[PDB]
Formats: C-alpha cells, structure tokens, sequence
C-alpha cells in the first residue's frame, strides 16, 4: 500500500535521519520500546508505510542506516530511540570516507554497498507495493556524497519506476566546514540530476538563519537544526500516512512539482515557526501560515526566491481548515506577487490538508517550491569549484582511486548545464 | 582507530616522557597500569585490569631510555618495548644511518610490525624526532625508508623539532637537517615542525614562564599531539579521523609541511582575569606571535587551515570566528582554495597535568595550517649552511662514515627543489 | 474596516505613543495581559480598528514601536503595558540618533526603515479596509524627525490614497532642550507638508502651561504631558470606535480641517481639564465645555489664536447631551467672537458626537483648530534657522552623511512660503 | 554602548587611581572584582562571579604602574592590561614620541584592538593624559596619530591637564603643551581641560580642604567623567550618549575645546546648613569662582553649555533655571546660537567615595562649556613659551632627540592660527 523504504547516508543523514524517526514515531504515538500507545486509530491505519508489524504490538522502522564510520551508529543506537532500529540494517564498514568523493563511490563504499542492496532487497520484497525510496544524506563529505550517488545508482538500476527521494543537505560557502566541498557536491549532484526525481535543496546557512530571526534561538546545536528538517520529511509524506480532504502522493507532488526531468531540485519551507516569546502573540488562521510560508526569509536555502521566478510550488497543510481561505490565500499569492511566479504557467500552486495536525501545534503547513533562484546554489559551488579547479588542487587524492580527470569535466559540464536551464525560464 | 607511535633521539623520548604523561592521565590511567572504548586507540588492555601502551621508544644512546626504566613510568610501559643500544650517533647523520642505525633496526621494524598484527584498526603511524641529533636525523630517516616500503599506503605523522634560526644547541646540525629533509621529502605524509626559541617565547610571553627546563616545553607539544588525536579518543559534533589531514592539507604531494599552533596559552592566575571564547582565541591562533615556528605569516599566505577544536564548544558560534578570518585582511588565504577551513569538534575538554605549568580551561583550539611562511624558514637554514659546506666545514666526519660529495649536492638540490614549489604555489 | 496601523517613533513619540495605548486600553476594558474584560459589549465593536483578535481572547495592538535607541523599549517593555505588544513589532538599532537629522534619514535609519517597511506591510495587508497610518513623533531630536520624514516618504508612497496622519512634537524657544531644534524641526516639515494631511502642531511649553493655570499641578512629570496627548488622539477617533449621533471618520475631519492642501497644520484641545480642587465646583454642562474649548490659553501650542484667525475648527464631543445645545455654542462662538474667525468662511465649526464619553468622566471634549496664528511657531523657527544658519554652524556634521547645503535652502523656501500663506488668509 | 579608556603618564594613571575607585564602587563592584545592564559599558564579565576593567594603564616609567599591582586593586585589573616601560620619557615631548615611544606602540595600539574586537558597542574612546611631563604629551600624540588613522570616525574624549597660570611644577612644559596640542587639534574630536591652582582653589573655597593631595583632586576628576557617561551606564528621562558632544558643541571642526565644571561642590557639615535645588547649583556652575580653569567667562562669551545633570531633578524646573541664566547679562551667549542650551537628566545619584572628601548630596550637575574664555589660557601659555623660545632655552634637549627648528615654528603659528579662530567666532 504505497509503502516507503528508508535510506540514511553519512553523518549528516543519520542525523536527521535519527530525529526524523523521533518525530515521526510521537505522530504514532510509538514507544522507544516500539509497542504502540496511540489514542487515535488512524495512526495505527497507515502505520505500514514506515514500519513493519512485529509480535507482542512492536514495530520496527524500515530504516536502512548506512555509513563508513561506526561512532554514528553507536550515538544513534545509545540516542533516545536507538532500541526500535532492527540490528541488522546497521550495515557500517570500519574507516571513514574522510571526506573523499572517490572513496565512498569506488572503494570504500563499493565494497559496502553490495551487503546494503540485499538488505534493500529485504525490505522491498516484504512490503506489498513500495511507493519510493525515501533517502537522506548530504552533499558534504565523501560518505552521503560518494557512497550516497552510488547506492542511488542501482535502486534506480533495479527500481527504474520507483520515486527516488532524497534530500541532499547542500552547504554553501558562508558556512565552509570542510575545504573539499565543491567536489563532494559537484560530482554529487553529476549522478542525482540523471537519476533522481526529487532533491530538496537545504542549505545549513538558511537552517542557521530561522534560529535567530523567527525561531529566536541563543545557541541552536544541530539536533535543534534535525528538528526542522524532519518536519519538512513528514509534511510531505503527510498526505499518504493519514486520511485527508486532498491526497496527493509523492507521485502526485512530483507530477506537478517537476515541468521538465532535469527541473527537480526544489526548496522546503514550514510554518507555524514561532518563538517561545510569540506563541500568545500569533493568531493560528490560514492567512497567518500562508504568508511565513512564502516569506524570502523563510526558505530553508541560501537563494532569495526574489532573485528569480517559481516554476510550481506546493503547499501541504495540515490540520482542520476551511478549503475556501486555503484556496484565497493560494490566490492572493499569485495575483499581486505575479512577478515572482512565471505566467506561461498558469497555475503553480499545489494544495493539500490533512485532518490531522501536528502532535502539540492546531494547525501546520509544509512548502515545497522548485526557483529558478535556486541555481544560484549551483553557481556559487561551480566558482568554487573551477577556483580549485584551475589549479588542480587536492584532485590527486581522487586519481589514487581510479577517478580520472574527464569525470570532474563531465560533472562540471552537467553542473553548469543546470543553472543555463534555470536561466531560459526565469 | 588506532595509531601506533614510535621516539627516536633525546628529542623524542623526551615528548614521549610527558606526551604519554597526559595520554595515560586523560583515561584515568595510573602510572600503576589501569583504573571504555575510549582508551582503545593508544592503550591495549591486558588481561584483567592492566593497560600497555602501543609505544616504541628507540635511542642508541642509553642514557634515558634506562631513565624511564628506572623512573616512575615503570610499571606502564612493558619493558621489552624500551629499545635501547650500545653506542650514541653523536650529531651525525651518517652514524644513526649506516654504522649504528643498520645493527638495531633488523629488530625495532620486526618489532614495529608485532604492534600492528597485534592490532586491527591501525589507521597510520606518529614519529618523534628532532634534526639536531643524529639519532633523531639518521636513524628516523633510515627507518621510514624501511616502514614505507612496508607498508606505504599508510599515513605518517612527522613532529620534527627545527633548530631554531640564531638559538641552536649544536654546530652541525644544519647537515642533520639538510640531509634528513631530503629522504623525509618522498616518504613523510605530514610533516609537522616544532621550533626550540619560538617555545621559549611563547610561555614567556602568555603563559609567563620566564625560566623552563624542556619538560615544561614537552606538556604542551603532547597536549597538540593529544588534540589532533583526541577525535579519534572521544565523540564529538564533527569528528576527523587521521585521513582528513592528509586530503584537506596536503594541495599537491611534495608540500606536506603544515605549522602547528595552541591557544589559549594561559596560566591560572589569568585565567581569572580574563574570558575565554572561540573568537580571541582563534585570532590568537594565527597571530605571529603564538606560532610554533619563527616565521611571520604575513609575509607568505594560508593554502589551508584546519581548525581543531576541544571542551564545550557549540557548532555555531565558529562560523561567525572563522568569518571574522575571512574578512581580516593582515591574514589572507591563497585564491586557489577559497574555502580554506575545516572545524572539528571534541566534546572531552583539555586535561591538566599535575604539577606542570599549564592551566584547566573549558575549550581549547588546536589549529594546524599549511603555509609557504616555513619557506623562510629553509632558505635561513639553508642559508647557514652554504658558509659551512662551502668551506668543508664538518665534512670529514660523515664522509669518514661513508658519504662523499654527491649527496650533499643531492640534499642542496633537493631543498631548492622543495623551495621551488613554495615559491610557485606562494603565487 | 477602517483600520488604523500605527507608528512610534523616537524617544518622545514612543513615551506619548506607549502612554496613549494605556488610555485606550482602558476605554475599552482591555488588560495589560490582553484580555478583553470590557462590562459594555460596544467596546469589542471596533477593536479591530486599534487590536488584532488572538487566541485564547487575546488582542494584540497593531503599534509598530520604531527607534534607534534600545533603551527606549526597554523602558516600555517594561512599563505597564508592554506585555500587550507585539515581540516583532520593535524594530530598533544599536546607537541613537545624537540628535542629527541626516543621520535617521540617510545613514542611521535608511538602513532600519527598509526592515520596518516589511512591518507595515504585513499589518496592512492583514487588515480588511485600512484608512489611515496614525504616527507619532517629535520634531526635536534626530530619530523622529530625520527617520520619521523617511518612513512617511516610504508609506505615502506606497499607499498614496490613505490618511497620513501625524502628531508633530514641535518645542519653542522658551523651552529650548536642544542647541539642533531649527535643523531638526525646519528639515522635517519640509517633508510633512508635501507628504502628509495632518500636523498636530504640540508644543512643551504649551503643554507645561496647562499643567500650572488649570491642572494645577506641583510637579509635572513628562508622563502628566503623555495623558494630555493621549487624550487628544483618543478625542479624534471616537467617531470611529463607538456608536455616535455624528460619525465623524479622519477623512472626514481631513475634509472641513483642510481647505487648501497645504493648510494642514492643527492645534489640539482638550476638556474637561479641572484640578483636584476645582472638580465639585464644576458643572458638567455643555457651554462650560465649550468656553475651556476655544479659551485662547488651553490650546497646546504656543501661538496664541488671538493673534490670527481660524480657518476651521472641529469640536468632537464624546458621552450624551443634547444637540441643540451643542449647536447654539457652536454657533455662539462665531457670533461674537467673529473677529477670531474669517468671514469669507461662512461655517469654520464642524461638529460630532459620541455616545460613550472616556472611562470615570461623565462628558468630554476634543478640539482641532486650523488658525492662521499657527504661523509664529514656524517664524521663530526660522529666526532660529536664520540665526545659526547665516554662519553656518553646525552644519558640517550633516555633511558627512550627504547632505548638501541647498537642501538646508529648500528647507527654508518652503518653511516661509508656508509662513506667508496663513498670513494671507488673516 | 562601551567606551575604552586609556591612561597615559604619571596624571593619567593617578586619575585611573580614584577615576575606577569609583565606577567600581557605582556598581557595587568590589575590589576582589566581583558583587546587569549597567556596568556592561566600564566592565566585561569573566566567565562566573568576576568583572574586568576595559582599562588600559601605560607609564614609560615604571615607578607606579607596579605601585596598582601591589595596591589594594590587585584581583580587579587584568595583569596584562597594566602594561609598563623600562626607563622614563623625562619630560621631553620628544623622547616619549620617537626614542621611547616606538618601542612599546606596537605592543599597546594592537592591545587597544583586541578590546575593540572583544567589544561590539565601543562609541569611541576617553584618553587620560597631562602636558606637563614626556609621557602624557609625547606619548599620547604618538598613539593618538597611530588611533586614528586606526579607526578615524569613533570618537576621542581628550581629559588634559594644563600647566597652571603661574603656579607649575616644572619648567619645561611650555615647550610640552605647544607641542602635543600641535597633533592634537586635527586628532582629538573633543578637548577637556583641566588646571592645577583651579581645582586646588576650589576645593579650598567651596570644600574646605585647606591641605589637599592629589588623591583629593582626583575623586571629582571622575565624578566629572562619572558624569558624562552616567547616561549611559542608567536610564533617565532625557538621556544623552557620547555622540551628542560632538554635534551639540563642536560647531566648527577646530573648535573642539569645551570647559569642564562641578556643583554641588559642599563639605558634609555644610550639606545639612544649605539647600540644594537645581537654580543655585546652575548658577553656581558658570561663575569663574568654580570653573576648572582660570579664565573669567565675562571676557568671552558661550558658544554652547551643555548641562548634564544626575539624581531625582524632574524635567520642568531645569528649564526654569536655565531661563535665569539666559536674562542675567553677567554672562552671554553668541547671536549664532541663540538656544545654546542641552539637558540631560540621569535618575541615579552620585555616589560618595568612602573616606574621602565629597559629601553625597540627591542631585548634582556636571556642565560642559565650549566658549571662547580658553583662548586667555593660550595667550598666556603661548606668551610664556617664547621667552625661552626666543633664548633657545631647553632647546638642546629636544634637538638632541632628534628635533630642529622647524616644527617649534609649526607649533607657534598652528597655535596662532588655533587664536586666529578663537577672536574670529567672538565677534
Ligand atoms: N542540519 C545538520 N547538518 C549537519 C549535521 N551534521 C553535519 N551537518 C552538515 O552536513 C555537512 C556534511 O555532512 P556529514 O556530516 O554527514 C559528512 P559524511 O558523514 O557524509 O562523510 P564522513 O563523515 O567523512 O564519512 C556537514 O559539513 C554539516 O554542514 C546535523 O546534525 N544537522
Ligand atoms: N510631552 C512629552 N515630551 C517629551 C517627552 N520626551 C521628550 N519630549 C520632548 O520632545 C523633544 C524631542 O523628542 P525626543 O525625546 O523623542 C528626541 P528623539 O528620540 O526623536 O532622537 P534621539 O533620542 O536622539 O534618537 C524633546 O526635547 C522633549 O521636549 C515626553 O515623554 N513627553
Ligand atoms: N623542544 C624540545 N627539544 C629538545 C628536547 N630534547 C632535545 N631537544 C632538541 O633536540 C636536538 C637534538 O636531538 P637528538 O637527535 O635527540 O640529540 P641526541 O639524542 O642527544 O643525539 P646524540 O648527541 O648523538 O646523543 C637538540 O638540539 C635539542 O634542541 C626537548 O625535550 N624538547
Ligand atoms: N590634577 C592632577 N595633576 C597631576 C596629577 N599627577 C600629576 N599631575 C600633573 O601632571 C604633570 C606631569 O604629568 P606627567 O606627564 O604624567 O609626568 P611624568 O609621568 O612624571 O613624566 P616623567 O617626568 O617623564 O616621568 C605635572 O606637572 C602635574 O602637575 C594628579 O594626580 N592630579
């Protein structure tokens, strides 16, 4: 019944990966143990599309949690929720990808990556009628970069008709944490474009900046920055996890979210974000939401939607609402800010509510919006990459694993490729 | 993840006399040999509540090496692995290589290669040394010839000792070091380089030590040793094993040379007097002032930075410090790497030692930067050595050992070659 | 509905404006926590036109608190009532204005009022039918005359159509609390009178007076002159918050209040203003109102009405009483007083009448008064001008944020043009 | 809101002495340094229970800046910040500005950056210096060239000390004060003066202190500086921040030289025989019998007053008083600035230093006056410069630091053209 296999790649994705599964299992109302204690039956309905029944009422999440470093699992199997993980999908080599593209892509990974397709195979027989692969990792590093791209590369090969999801947690360079970006992310994003249907664009520069002006935010560690992007993975899966006046599956946001193949990279964005001092302070009504939702500032990447144009944008609601202000405030967005929404489209709002809201909050919102803005992104990490590029700096650390110098051409040609794109239509 | 070490000369043995002082402290290790995972990298536990380490100590000398046997660290290190010899190498190069290096290295690399069948996860290997002596010089030189060709896939960490540029302890040493840079070129992964006045400085100038012996000089040099290690010792927000050293520093395959620095090198009165945060202490990092080498890092750029972090330190807050870097324009990174910066984060704060010098502090950095300002320092030291050399000053020793002509040219050459990169990437 | 965004702005604009909302809150029955507690339901009518309806029947005031001092709220966060607010609505710099007008309109301010633009936005397009922007500022000082002019500029030109209206604080030589009062005050109105529709013309020195001759207070504080203020811009939109037998909107004050586009400078009036003492020795009736209204020493402005004409003047009364005795007093002012009211006008009173007076007085009064005697403040603020300009002093600290010397000259143009034109019309 | 202040010469430091005793004592700071928003702007919190100066001590002699580390206030200063020299200025504006001044510059205009970079909010700065000695003039002139070209626009608040009319305490000076005021009429944005017999006179008459020390002038020294940033360290009906001195009385950018004065200036047993409101203080402020200097207002005229008073004063009664001063002809402003006049009210009083002199009284003003009565001052201080001027007396001193004849004569005619603008602004 559309069921979900999920993948988590690299430090970065299993750790929103970690948190995503705590959000999620309070929605269900499951135990740590894993013993269901929900009030409402309807989570119990759907509760399939991300876990599998087991004896004694306990469940156990489809959770694949891939690395190269074994201290990421041992914080996730001591953290909160480690216990309802099965044991066996801990597939975990014993040296780290040490921030190599090449590494994770052709030797380490490699070898890895045979024992995790069987467990992708186990999973996907189980299940009646898998929907998509729902993967996490980021662009930074060689593990979610490298290793990531290559275990995308054949569930796509065996999997030719499923939703490949991923969301590629992208840096920019006003936060540089590791000096081989460009190369993590541009050989990256060389297979993604090829392969993939979905890539949400999140920037940790953007995550960073709702901390301090809407969330307000003294010292916000990365948990409290996983906090945010899982609301983003449930908000898109809400629609096919509980029943809904207008269901829309992942395929049914990739229809409409992706005009042209090449066009998937998209921008998330979610609302009620509210500080501790706001809450009384802040009217829970539609138009409220709406307007955090298309805020510039709002966007959980570095590029301003003002700079460029939205091809199709979409807005999963969650929580009892009326439908009429839902679809006046999908009006009003367009009709005075029409020049930031391209016309030879002539509609590029998706809607969507769910008769269920959030566990704690009344009501809640979840965007999905895919810029020509966004390739701006792309722009700024081709300038860093042919800055390192001209000079051939730390590119032999590539070449000690089979990787030859035409590739990071390729990857450079289909990079730039992407942002002309974004261009003509803007 | 483990790292197997080895000390070669009165340099090294020297660290190791208070560079594992601090390693066996930090895991609440006794001089007595015991009381999780933690310990695991540098200490193999044997039996039933006794701990060894995975050290070698080798000086041909035995003037020290039966100083441990003999000192309070007696019951910690087994004492087969206390390698000693018979005779000393006495400031040659050519003595700890030839004579006296080529009757004990048949059993300290037989032996070097028992501590890595012993282990599993041995990630790359840590050498201390120093290029005055002719232990620390030959032997080390003719030993890593001996390990690359062992192994050769894996990484080794260089903590060499320079003479400094006017302070020096000997007469010849710049043979030592023009000889021992020339092997240590193509088989040294990462080299690090330590100054002798630059030290000095440094714990007079912040730490206000106007009179230390060299054991005040060996607690902080283990202490930077302990903080490139200490993420592979103990979980953190951004950990970085061994391999990021070499792929984030090293741009091309000869300049391997990085400079290492500490901070906040403060006493425990100051301590007191004055607030600790990640920004002054990462502009105290780069300044010329609290760097481990005479050189001034404005006269040449920052290729790359590697910024390594420990204690209480949130994620954030580095972000708006390295900014801070960025935008500061007495300090100026090379165009070809932009992004010149890597953070790491250790949340298990600095230890003190008890009775040393140092002060208990909740963060500290570690900073580690590849640079062309060393290049300054090698034409001042290969300067010094023309006047020596071109007179034959000094050369009747080692070639009474066996060298001639040839491989001084060799070594000269070779470090015009090596200074002909630094000047080329110095662009 | 008629809503009303409002607008704080510099030291003396945020203490009237922060003691005008603790008297209206208290008209309509509203806690310092914002809840409504009102006995009559009339008061929860037209809250809107000041409130935005929350959760939990909370209210919140649409007051966007402007400055460049960060002490300034502070203070009024921590005042009685500054829990109501809004968190987001203080915007605020780091370093005050020093009393420089070049400094709030081209450096200090220009670079805070594009952030305070987004505000007035957002409480304007949640509103149904705003009419006007009521604002609050001082002429005195750097922050409500140089950024304050700059954010009129902004708001008028988006909203073009709206009722701009202003409560100038403007001080005379007698109370001279600054050496920079010509340049700040001759500046700003070079904006207003371009700009806005209202000028209410406040000075200290009138304000002082009313609290020694008929107040008859020993020690008044600036917060005494804030009831006095506040009082007045309550008296002015009582037609539009209450049920009355003459609604009178600010259009329609702004209609009678202004018969040539310029002629839009006011002097306020308020009654009853009776002593401890003098209350039982008072009667309530109507014509002991109207002869504290038009008394030529209770006006707020230091020009007395005697000197000059009226062009038209407005009484809004507020609680019930009679018409007819209203409009004999009304017309009895004009009869005998005839020479203090230009003939070529043949009605100069407007009137209006609410059927709820303030909360713990039985009746009240308001006045609006456009006279030609207004002129001298706007004279000795030339002599001023001319005084310290024929030498130039201090002028070069408004030349380093730009400033040119002509914009001093047309500043002055434009300030006595507006001197002859009610010299015209005496 | 911070300001860092420095203090430069044996006047300097001896104002940092009582000028600290007394912003600690204002927030309850004690020596030890330890017990929100008020002392943020004069004190940094260190990490938990402890408070640090952003002070900066300098004295090219070493003879008292080791007399603080020894005083009482040995835990509140950081004792890095008290930086010293190794031999003396003496006297010579020359020798603490080229022989003795380049050597520790360096050291303290980069430590000056380190508070700034630690700091968010520094307004500007507030030298404390004297012309009498080298130390105070040449050193000052020296890091003042060197702080500008630093930064430029923030803001200097210059607090000298003149040498007195005809009482002095040595008898080079002359040649110091037209020196250092040759640099510091394009450097310093705001010039406060202070005399020696003055301060002596009025503590005499007003006071009743027949035998004052130093310590004794030095306690409303800063209470005068106490009170100029008293608006920023509290809140009050009409506050004023450092940047209202510079556009409320500077209206020429060479003008910049106000007047500094003090009331209620009354013993303890006086205090009870004498009411204090707000009239005779203000009138007692303008009259020469308790200005600062010894110039008579009446042969000038005020460009500008700005009264900057402290404790319970309602905001109606000020403009009462100055009304007074604006209708008595004893004193008169300029036709230019007819509203010469700026009030600034702080809700917390003065503060009585224990032991000491000044009696605690619920008000007090602190008026600041730039006028035209200094240039009396100059005349007679430029008057007496040349008679040992013209007999080339003491000249050999400052030649032999390296001088000639030439800056003498850019110091005599920037001074004449420094008078040119004081008798043009009297018409
Ligand atoms: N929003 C969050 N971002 C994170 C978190 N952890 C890391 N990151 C960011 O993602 C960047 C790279 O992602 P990873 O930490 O997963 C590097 P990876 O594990 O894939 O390679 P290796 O660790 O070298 O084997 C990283 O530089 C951070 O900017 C996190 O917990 N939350
Ligand atoms: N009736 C009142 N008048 C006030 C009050 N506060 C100040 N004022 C008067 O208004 C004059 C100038 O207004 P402001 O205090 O707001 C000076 P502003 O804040 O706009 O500039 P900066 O403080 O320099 O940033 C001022 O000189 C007073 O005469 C008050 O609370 N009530
Ligand atoms: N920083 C530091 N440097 C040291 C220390 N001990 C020795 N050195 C330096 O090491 C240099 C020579 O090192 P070695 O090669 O070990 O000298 P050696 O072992 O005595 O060589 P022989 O004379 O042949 O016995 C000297 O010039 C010292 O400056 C120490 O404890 N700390
Ligand atoms: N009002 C006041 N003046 C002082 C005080 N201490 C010193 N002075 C004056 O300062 C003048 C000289 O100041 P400095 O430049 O500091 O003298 P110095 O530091 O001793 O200079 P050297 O002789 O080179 O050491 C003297 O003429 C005194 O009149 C003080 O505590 N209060």
């Amino acid at each position: 019944m559309r069921e979900i296999v999920h993948i988590q790649a690299g430090q970065c994705g299993n750790q929103i990966g970690a948190k995503f599964w705590e959000v999620i299992s309070d929605e269900h109302g499951i135990d740590p143990t894993g013993s269901y204690h929900g009030d409402s039956d309807l989570q119990l309905e759907r509760i399939n599309v991300y876990y599998n029944e087991a004896a004694g009422n306990k469940y156990v999440p489809r959770a694949i949690l891939v690395d190269l470093e074994p201290g990421t699992m041992d914080s996730v199997r001591s953290g909160p929720f480690g216990q309802i993980f099965r044991p066996d999908n801990f597939v975990f080599g014993q040296s780290g990808a040490g921030n190599n593209w090449a590494k994770g892509h052709y030797t380490e990974g490699a070898e890895l990556v045979d024992s995790v397709l069987d467990v992708v195979r186990k999973e996907s027989e189980s299940c009646d009628c898998l929907q998509g692969f729902q993967l996490t990792h980021s662009l930074g590093g060689g593990t979610g970069s490298g290793m990531g791209t290559l275990l995308i590369s054949k569930i796509r090969e065996e999997y030719p008709d499923r939703i490949m999801n991923t969301f590629s947690v992208m840096p920019s360079p006003k936060v540089s944490d590791t000096v081989v970006e460009p190369y993590n992310a541009t050989l990256s994003v060389h297979q993604l474009v090829e392969n993939t249907d979905e890539t949400y664009s999140i920037d940790n520069e953007a995550l960073y900046d709702i901390c301090f002006r809407t969330l307000k935010l003294t010292t916000p560690t990365y948990g409290d920055l996983n906090h945010l992007v899982s609301a983003t993975m449930s908000g898109v899966t809400t629609c096919l996890r509980f029943p809904g006046q207008l269901n829309a599956d992942l395929r049914k946001l990739a229809v409409n979210m992706v005009p042209f193949p090449r066009l998937h990279f998209f921008m998330p964005g979610f609302a009620p974000l509210t500080s501790r001092g706001s809450q009384q302070y802040r009217a829970l009504t539609v138009p409220e939401l709406t307007q955090q939702m298309f805020d510039s500032k709002n966007m959980m990447a570095a590029c301003d939607p003002r700079h460029g144009r939205y091809l199709t944008v979409a807005a999963i609601f969650r929580g009892r609402m009326s439908m009429k202000e839902v679809d006046e405030q999908m009006l009003n967005v367009q009709n005075k800010n029409s020049s930031y929404f391209v016309e030879w489209i002539p509609n590029n709002v998706k809607t969507a509510v769910c008769d269920i809201p959030p566990r704690g909050l009344k009501m809640s919102a979840t965007f999905i919006g895919n810029s020509t803005a966004i390739q701006e992104l792309f722009k700024r990490i081709s300038e860093q990459f042919t800055a390192m590029f001209r000079r051939k700096a730390f590119l032999h650390w590539y070449t000690g694993e089979g990787m030859d110098e035409m590739e990071f051409t390729e990857a450079e040609s289909n990079m730039n490729d992407l942002v002309s794109e974004y261009q003509q239509y803007q | 993840r483990e790292c197997i070490s080895i000390h070669v000369g009165q340099a090294g043995v020297q660290i190791g006399n208070a560079c594992w002082e601090l390693y066996c402290l930090e895991h609440g290790i006794q001089p007595d040999g015991q009381m999780d995972d933690s310990f695991n990298t540098f200490f193999s536990e044997t039996g039933a509540g006794k701990h060894v380490p995975r050290a070698v100590f080798v000086d041909l000398e035995p003037t020290v090496i039966d100083e441990v046997r003999t000192g309070t660290y007696r019951q910690l290190f087994h004492p087969e692995q206390l390698i000693t010899g018979k005779e000393d190498a006495a400031n040659n190069y050519a003595r700890g290589h030839y004579t006296i290096g080529k009757e004990i290295i048949d059993l300290v690399l037989d032996r070097i290669r028992k501590l890595a069948d012993q282990c599993t996860g041995l990630q790359g290997f840590l050498v201390f040394h120093s290029f005055g002596g002719g232990t620390g010089s030959g032997f080390t030189s003719l030993l890593m010839e001996r390990l690359s060709v062992d192994y050769g896939k894996k990484s080794k960490l260089e903590f060499s000792i320079y003479p400094a540029p006017q302070v020096s302890t000997a007469v010849v040493e710049p043979y030592n070091s023009i000889l021992t840079t020339h092997t240590t070129l193509e088989h040294s992964d990462c080299a690090f380089m330590v100054d002798n006045e630059a030290i000095y400085d440094i714990c007079r100038r912040n730490l206000d030590i106007e009179r230390p012996t060299y054991t005040n000089l060996n607690r902080l040099i283990g202490q930077i040793v302990s903080s490139i290690t200490a993420s592979l010792r103990f979980d953190g927000a951004l950990n970085v094993d061994l391999t990021e050293f070499q792929t984030n520093l090293v741009p091309y395959p000869r300049i391997h040379f990085p400079l290492a620095t500490y901070a906040p090198v403060i006493s425990a009165e100051k301590a007191y007097h004055e607030q600790l945060s990640v920004a002054e202490i990462t502009n105290a990092c780069f300044e010329p002032a609290n760097q481990m080498v005479k050189c001034d890092p404005r006269h040449g750029k920052y290729m790359a930075c590697c910024l390594l972090y420990r204690g209480d330190v949130v994620p954030k807050d580095v972000n708006a410090a390295i900014a801070t870097i960025k935008t500061k324009r007495t300090i100026q990174f090379v165009d070809w790497c932009p992004t010149g910066f890597k953070v790491g984060i250790n949340y298990q704060p600095p230890t003190v030692v008890p009775g040393g010098d140092l002060a208990k502090v909740q963060r500290a950095v570690c900073m580690l930067s590849n640079t062309t300002a060393i290049a300054e320092a090698w034409a001042r030291l290969d300067h010094k050595f023309d006047l020596m050399y071109a007179k034959r000053a000094f050369v009747h020793w080692y070639v009474g050992e066996g060298m001639e002509e040839g491989e001084f040219s060799e070594a000269r050459e070779d470090m015009a070659a090596l200074e002909k990169d630094y000047e080329e990437v110095g662009v």
